[PDB]
């Protein structure tokens, strides 16, 4: 059934897994039409599917187009992302088809179940963890590629650059979700902690800089820091 | 008028024929009812007074065949039989009304509440959900489980009521996902009405039989077959009108017989504010919403 703290350790066990995360699928600015009335813009979106052992993240942008003509968009959103999913299990080899897909939103669990009838032995769970994967259009090289797209196009990115090659997955998610976190409740501030010394580049390989061992211990303090102080300021506690 | 004797009543039972119901003591002189209108499926039921576990009847039809019920004292249950002579059961049957041992079915002359329970449900029909292929009758009861719910055991004393799966391969046609799981008209009209039943009427049929085996039994897995049943049809946005105005009769008149005191537990809340407030159908079953709505206003 659902994933939560009880069963944490089972995102990096051997059993192949994506997280999908539906959040910036369907995208819109809303806005005064002449006449005084109101209207929306779709912009790019993208489909956010993670393997959390690997750091494999299968970027799925959807460009404005697939919405052309449409009626119902919050909800033909569901079922495009479930469509995508789909398409990119049956695309993978048997052997890197995943035994789970964990989405983050439950309103998701129909259209992918629906989908995958095909293959009854892929389980699909819900979460009770509050994932902040909303705001990976806050790291620069993804809302890049994706604002770009002029037709539907997949990327494929590794969310944890090096990472795997000195820290564990465990700690690999601990630090991508403590980032995002960051970057969802106070976006300029984490940006400014992760980008204002010049001397810490981003390899053009690389969504992050390039941190030592130490000076990570010192980003993921920052971060903290800044989680609490937004929390102080939110609830004036 | 048919007639099914009763070779005696050794055990002290309340005693069910169709809507009605007589409590019959042990050893009392009862020697079975009379007068059962020809033309209808009937069901005779048993609910016994020292244990209330296990109602259990028998699906009959009196053109099919004379039929008696004998309580076996082995296997502790009334137990209903064939009599191939027709003589011996002619004379058996004139001399328990001559000494007036039997109850008269209790039908009043305006009363039309058993035709509209049953007025599409054939004997032949019942015989392939209930499978005992020796016997003209078929016997059910309360614990008797559906071929869907062995599914998710003994196969040969269980319903085979048609399975609906709204999260199935027969349900959802590859490249119409989203159209099939949210406007089901393929799964009612194609693979069930055109493919499986064949017309309404079986589906009406099967439908009907199904509630009636879920109040007269307290039958779960006919329940869940009842709610399915309507759910397929007022999840489809493309019914045939006739299919529509029949389902609210229908749906009216088992509404208006279910016992108050059993809302509760045979109305699935979820299924009926769907069916009525938010499907494709929500206006189409005016008489049906009507009675929902003054008498079980709660539920809704």
């Amino acid at each position: 059934g659902a994933m939560n703290s009880s069963n944490y350790a089972e995102l990096f066990n051997n059993d192949i897994k994506l997280f999908v995360d539906d959040t910036n699928v369907y995208r819109v600015t809303v806005h005064k039409t002449f006449e005084g009335n109101v209207a929306t813009k779709a912009i790019n979106g993208c489909i956010f599917t993670l393997n959390p052992k690997t750091g494999h993240l299968f970027l799925k942008i959807i460009h404005t187009s697939v919405w052309a003509g449409q009626k119902r968009l919050s909800q033909l959103a569901k079922w495009k992302t479930a469509e995508e999913v789909s398409a990119l299990v049956r695309s993978l080899p048997k052997e890197e088809q995943p035994k789970q897909i964990i989405v983050t939103r439950k309103a998701m669990l129909d259209p992918l179940e629906v989908h995958m009838l095909d293959f009854p032995n892929i389980a699909i769970r819900p979460t009770e963890l509050r994932l902040p994967f909303s705001a990976a259009m806050s790291i620069d090289k993804l809302s890049d590629v994706v604002m770009k797209a002029t037709e539907p196009q997949m990327v494929l990115f590794n969310i944890y650059d090096d990472w795997l090659d000195r820290i564990s997955s465990y700690t690999a998610f601990s630090r991508l979700t403590l980032l995002l976190r960051a970057l969802k409740t106070n976006e300029e501030s984490a940006k400014m902690i992760l980008l204002s010394d010049p001397t810490i580049t981003i390899k053009s390989y690389h969504l992050w800089p390039s941190f030592t061992d130490e000076q990570w211990i010192t980003i993921e303090s920052q971060m903290r820091d800044l989680i609490l102080t937004e929390y102080g300021r939110k609830y004036n506690v | 008028m048919n007639t099914v004797p009763f070779t005696s009543a050794p055990i002290e039972v309340t005693i069910g024929i169709d809507q009605y119901s007589f409590n019959v003591k042990e050893n009392q002189p009862f020697h079975g009812i009379k007068d059962i209108p020809i033309g209808h499926v009937h069901v005779i039921h048993f609910q016994h007074a020292d244990n209330s576990s296990m109602r259990y009847g028998y699906w009959f039809d009196c053109r099919m065949g004379n039929f008696y019920i004998q309580y076996d004292p082995k296997d502790g249950l009334y137990k209903m039989m064939e009599e191939r002579d027709g003589a011996k059961f002619e004379n058996i049957v004139h001399n328990f009304k001559e000494r007036q041992m039997m109850v008269s079915y209790p039908k009043i002359d305006e009363d039309d509440t058993w035709y509209n329970l049953t007025e599409f449900v054939q004997m032949d029909k019942i015989r392939k959900i209930v499978r005992k292929d020796e016997n003209q009758f078929s016997y059910v009861d309360s614990s008797m489980t559906t071929v869907q719910e062995n599914e998710l055991s003994d196969p040969a004393h269980s319903l085979n009521y048609t399975v609906i799966n709204f999260k199935s391969r027969e349900a959802i046609r590859p490249g119409h996902e989203m159209e099939d799981f949210l406007d089901k008209s393929y799964y009612l009209n194609t693979v069930m009405l055109q493919g499986i039943f064949k017309n309404s009427s079986n589906y009406f049929g099967e439908l009907q039989f199904a509630f009636l085996n879920a109040m007269f039994f307290g039958n779960y897995g006919s329940s869940l077959q009842w709610h399915a049943m309507i759910e397929l049809i007022c999840s489809s946005a493309t019914v045939p009108k006739h299919m529509l105005d029949k389902l609210d009769e229908i749906l009216y008149y088992q509404i208006k017989t279910l016992p108050e005191q059993y809302s509760d537990i045979l109305l699935n809340e979820r299924v009926w504010n769907i069916c009525l407030y938010s499907s494709f159908q929500k206006n189409s079953l005016h008489n049906t919403e009507k009675i929902m709505e003054n008498k079980y206003p709660e539920l809704l």
